[PDB]
């Protein structure tokens, strides 16, 4: 085909991103000829590329009216439709394909593809039951169960489903299996999976137990977890213990079975269950049913395990398990198993040298009776050979197996909770202690590379956490320096390392520091996946430390992930759909439903809506075309509250604290309510401001979301009295206490308020209204003077040669700056809608006096303002933070980030301020 | 230990694992693809406490004419923490034992120059080194395109 | 391992 050979040039043009040549050679081709509609559609595919889809939208439209046929031009208007995310219109397309040619089997397929594409569901099995019609293959039938699966499982309603779809599915497989065609493994999951569905268990096992099972060959142990399914929604117990017990004798170290064994036995002892007097006692084979047997093959398998050079953790911990069960069942007259204490010591010096052996024993610790535990750590320390202790120096480890049995050894000590016992003196004296073992250990790793992590991290990573414990219980921001150096001394030798660069940047967040975040967060090179899970930590602070252009970048990225996933997911779930992997459906339905209904999303959608709405408010355009080009309306939305998901992980930071104070669900509830409680003010706060230029029944809309934000407020006052603690590395507090705090959604209510009262004096159009908007006025103007004056301060504070800081200023310099933003756009509002007014009547009503009187208190607060931002500045600049070495250069380091970020941060805001004071002067009516 | 098929629900959850700059990320592409097209080859290990140790996820390809069936090995990681414990051996024996029941030739896979490490564990383990690419990994950040290793095994089929 | 792409 010449034609693809003149397509060529732009296909890599288009491949390459050289959009504008490849518009002028589409030209320069259709120059020549006419009716080459490739080349239009690539042409309205490059401007859309450029950002020019008006037009390609239109050349599509009209390419699209012509009907093609070519394959070529079907991709094309495939890939323009998907650019903007319309798949409806391909659906419309094929339609009509299909129309001209009913005997292409292509084209139905690719109609039926389409549609899978969308989700007619009803649609799709009628497009797949005519492919069949057409050419009887399997495939295609198979699709179409397929389809009416999906089609049942997408119902809501449970009996419909049960007795309309599911019925229609097993007959025709029973059909199917009737008729002898069943060929592949394909078809025999999904006649399981439809037997699942509707309760029929047993019929399911026997088909499963029967000839069709011994086609499942391609995985590896298939047949036996779902004849473990089958016996647990059954009940079969004595089955699945023997399966379990025969899986285990195959291999040793699975955890699952041994917990699968444990509970049937448990089960067959409780239900006092007997073998049959003939025949063997099962369906699999041996059966065990009495907990003497049951020790007895945990023996068997620990001296068979023990003959074999190589290693198992399993039967040990099963043992131990097997104990706690015994224990709670009540059999107090244990069949000598064994002391657990000494049990766990045993496995300590069998597997002291492993990093793994302190989060195995973190689940049984419980067993261990709170009195001895001293004696029991005292007995832990007899083992290790540690070199003798001198006067003036401490015990040193030897070789690596020392320093990994001391660091185990501690972190033991640390987690039974004796951390939490001592006064400030005993807790700087152990800090002391693990920094000189740290110094010490670091030693060893001197030929180590640069991708691997030094051997005695986890000691600096213990003093961090006892030295921000200290802090937390006394406030001491000594300590808070101290910790901070010594994290960055600790960084310097190891730039692998991860936890390090996580610490630092939520140590660097809370107080209040924002320049070395970025870095570090770029540092740890997070990517797509990763950035719904842990980009939270960046968007909760990049706006409140008013550094816009990090948060900007931040947003972009997010929302460019999200849109990708959107758009991606469904193809790749297609190609599955196409490849025949029928069980993978469902899962990745709920997986791109758990992707689309993400938290972070929603909360990144709507800080990136704010953040745009302000940064150019009025100084590029008027408020109506942003707003246009944004497409925001009252009444729609688009955040779906019923169904909204977490994803963040609050478990990436390493912990050893005990039980009690570690994370809790509870937690995580409470943590839940109180973003969805933010996330909601935010969301009506954004509507009620995108309402504002339609005025010029709404107000009954308007007035609608007022009472919910009122609502609204009330409730999360209410969640705020509860004053809830939070521990220092689970979930961060949101920022509603600072914005109750600052006072500003008084400002912003009467400014709504006032913005009622002129819309009816409008409509109207007395004297009392008049009244009223000048009392509004003189409020609005003590509220935003109160505010400014609650921020008064100073930042950074030199006391005894010591610094300190008030993060809280700044937040109060940011609310500030969003109220007065607000209040700027109700002003320039009223103006617009008073000046035609006044104009009419200069053809004496006391309000424009009022007007103009607020307007000059505005600017003259603005300039205030600005003036104190600069004198701040100037003082800033003019400390003298000057007052081993090279922990005092690390401590002066740290210092002179903190002040550069606060340098940076307050030029940002002056900068913004700046610009928006200039926008007063078309106020002057 | 327990070893289980890789689900979708688990990309939540392996964070712990990435964090290594040895371990890349790559995107949802490419981990949809992987797991429709070969479920068989994506294997994950769960911890008694309910973390996980490491995962491994490969490919079979090639031409049955040729002798070019072979099985292909795309990542495998393992938490720092959980090291020195014979889990990457028996993740390799796993595949190589479920390539050798789907009658392939050969296993192969791509190393890291300076992954020294690495190198003299694959050689210890019968793996014997085939032939050297120039400039495959397309390194970002400024660092230079680090060579690599086209590493082998045979198999029993031959 | 692999490229990413």
């Amino acid at each position: 085909d010449p034609n693809d050979r003149r397509l060529r040039p732009i296909y890599d043009y288009l491949d390459n991103g050289n959009n504008k040549m490849a518009i002028q050679q589409a030209d320069k081709l259709l120059k020549k000829h006419k009716d080459l509609h490739c080349a239009k559609v690539l042409k309205a595919i490059g401007l859309q590329r450029t950002g020019k889809q008006e037009e390609a939208f239109t050349l599509a439209q009209e390419v699209a009216a012509l009907e093609p046929t070519d394959d070529n031009s079907l991709q094309a208007l495939t890939i323009l439709y998907r650019e903007m995310h319309r798949p409806e219109l391909v659906t419309k397309l094929y339609e009509a394909a299909v129309k001209k040619v009913p005997n292409s089997e292509e084209y139905h397929s690719h109609l039926f593809m389409a549609y899978a594409r969308v989700g007619e569901y009803k649609k799709m099995q009628q497009a797949g039951m005519a492919l069949y019609k057409i050419v009887p293959k399997n495939p295609y039938y198979f699709w179409s169960v397929m389809s009416l699966i999906m089609q049942s499982i997408s119902a809501q309603d449970e009996n419909l489903s049960k007795t309309m779809f599911l019925p229609l599915a097993e007959r025709m497989v029973e059909k199917m299996v009737k008729e002898d065609k069943i060929e592949a493994e394909a078809e025999v999951e999904l006649y399981y999976m439809i037997l699942e569905r509707l309760g029929k268990y047993q019929e399911a096992l026997d088909v499963i137990r029967g000839k069709l099972g011994e086609k499942l060959t391609s995985e590896i142990q298939s047949r036996e977890n779902k004849c473990m399914a089958m016996y647990k929604k059954l009940s079969r117990w004595p089955e699945c213990n023997a399966l379990s017990r025969r899986l285990l004798l195959k291999n040793s170290d699975d955890w699952q079975f041994y917990l699968t064994y444990f509970d049937s036995v448990f089960r067959l002892i409780e239900e006092a269950w007997s073998p049959p007097a003939e025949g063997e006692h099962s369906l699999e084979g041996e059966v065990h049913y009495s907990a003497e047997k049951a020790v007895k093959f945990i023996e068997d398998r620990i001296t068979e395990e023990s003959k074999s050079s190589r290693h198992l953790r399993g039967p040990h911990l099963a043992k131990l398990e097997l104990i706690r069960r015994l224990r709670s069942q009540g059999c107090n007259d244990e069949y000598k198993l064994g002391d657990p204490e000494e049990l766990m010591f045993q496995y300590f010096k069998k597997f002291g040298d492993k990093p793994c052996c302190f989060t195995d024993l973190k689940v049984f610790v419980d067993l261990l009776p709170a009195t001895q535990c001293t004696k029991f750590i005292n007995q832990l320390l007899g083992v290790v050979p540690l070199s003798t202790p001198t006067e003036d120096k401490l015990a040193l480890p030897a070789d690596i197996r020392a320093l990994q049995q001391h660091l185990c050894v501690v972190q033991l000590t640390r987690l039974l909770g004796l951390y939490h016992t001592m006064d400030k003196n005993q807790k700087l004296s152990v800090v002391r202690e693990l920094m000189l073992r740290y110094q010490h250990g670091l030693e060893f790793g001197k030929t180590c590379l640069k991708t691997e992590l030094q051997f005695s991290d986890y000691y600096c990573l213990l003093a961090v956490h006892a030295l921000i414990d200290v802090w937390r219980e006394t406030g001491d921001e000594t300590t808070v320096w101290q910790a901070l150096t010594l994290l960055e001394e600790g960084l310097t030798h190891s730039p692998s390392n991860a936890q390090f660069k996580l610490l630092l940047v939520r140590i660097y967040c809370m107080l209040g520091a924002f320049e070395p975040v970025v870095d570090l967060y770029s540092s740890l090179d997070a990517k797509h996946i990763q950035h719904d899970t842990i980009g939270y930590l960046l968007t909760r602070y990049a706006e409140s430390l008013g550094q816009y252009a990090a948060a900007s970048q931040s947003c972009n990225f997010a929302l460019r992930f999200f849109h990708s996933n959107q758009k991606d997911t469904s193809e790749y779930i297609i190609q599955a759909y196409k490849y025949g992997a029928f069980e993978k459906i469902p899962e990745f339905i709920a997986f791109r439903n758990r992707l689309n209904n993400s938290l972070h999303f929603a909360q990144v959608r709507t800080e990136r809506m704010l953040l745009d709405l302000l940064l150019e408010a009025n100084i590029s355009t008027s408020l109506a075309e942003s707003i246009k080009s944004m497409n925001l309306r009252p009444e729609e939305d688009d955040i779906p509250w019923e169904d909204l998901r977490d994803n963040r992980d609050l478990n990436v930071f390493f912990s050893w604290d005990p039980k009690d104070r570690d994370v809790s669900e509870e937690h995580k509830k409470l943590s839940l309510e109180e973003e969805t409680l933010w996330l909601r003010i935010r969301s009506l706060t954004l509507r009620l401001i995108s309402g504002l230029p339609s005025l010029n029944s709404r107000i009954d809309i308007l007035r609608l979301l007022l009472q919910q934000l009122e609502a609204t407020l009330e409730t999360g006052k209410r969640f705020i009295e509860k004053d809830i603690q939070y521990p220092f590395l689970g979930p961060v507090p949101t920022r509603m206490g600072g914005f109750f705090n600052s006072g500003c959604s008084q400002c912003q209510i009467s400014s709504f308020y006032l913005v009622n009262d002129i819309y009816e004096l409008d409509t109207s159009g007395t004297m009392e209204i008049q009244e009223r908007i000048e009392n509004s006025f003189k409020s609005l103007l003590d509220q935003l003077k109160d505010v400014f004056s609650k921020c008064k301060g100073d930042l950074l504070e030199v006391k005894d040669g010591n610094l300190k800081t008030h993060p809280t200023l700044l937040e109060n310099l940011v609310f500030f700056v969003e109220t007065i933003s607000v209040i700027l756009w109700v002003s320039s509002y009223c103006e617009s809608v008073l000046r035609p007014y006044k104009l009419n009547l200069q053809k004496m009503p006391p309000v424009f006096t009022s007007f103009q009187d607020y307007v000059t208190g505005l600017q003259t607060l603005i300039s205030n303002v600005v003036d104190h931002i600069k004198g701040l500045e100037t003082h800033l600049i003019a400390l003298k933070l000057e007052e081993s070495p090279e922990e005092r250069k690390f401590s002066k380091t740290v210092q002179g980030k903190v002040q550069s970020s606060y340098l940076h941060s307050l030029l940002e805001m002056g900068e913004l301020l700046k610009k928006r004071l200039e926008t007063t002067k078309k106020l002057k009516i | 230990t327990t070893l289980r098929a890789f689900t979708c629900d688990d990309l939540f959850r392996f964070n712990n694992i990435n964090l290594d700059p040895l371990t890349e990320t790559y995107g949802i592409p490419f981990y949809l693809q992987y797991l429709a097209h070969w479920p068989e080859y994506f294997i994950v290990a769960e911890a008694p406490g309910g973390e996980l140790m490491g995962y491994i996820m490969g490919k079979a390809e090639g031409s049955v004419a040729r002798e070019e069936w072979h099985g292909h090995v795309t990542a495998l990681s393992v938490a720092p923490e959980f090291r020195r414990l014979g889990l990457a051996a028996k993740l390799m024996e796993l595949l190589e034992e479920i390539s050798e029941r789907k009658g392939g030739f050969f296993v192969d896979l791509f190393v890291r120059v300076s992954n020294q490490v690495a190198v003299n564990m694959y050689k210890q383990l019968g793996y014997s080194v085939y032939r050297t690419v120039i400039e495959y990994y397309s390194a970002s950040n400024g660092e230079p395109d680090e060579d690599a290793y086209d590493m082998r095994k045979a198999l029993s089929r031959d | 391992m692999d490229v990413f792409m």
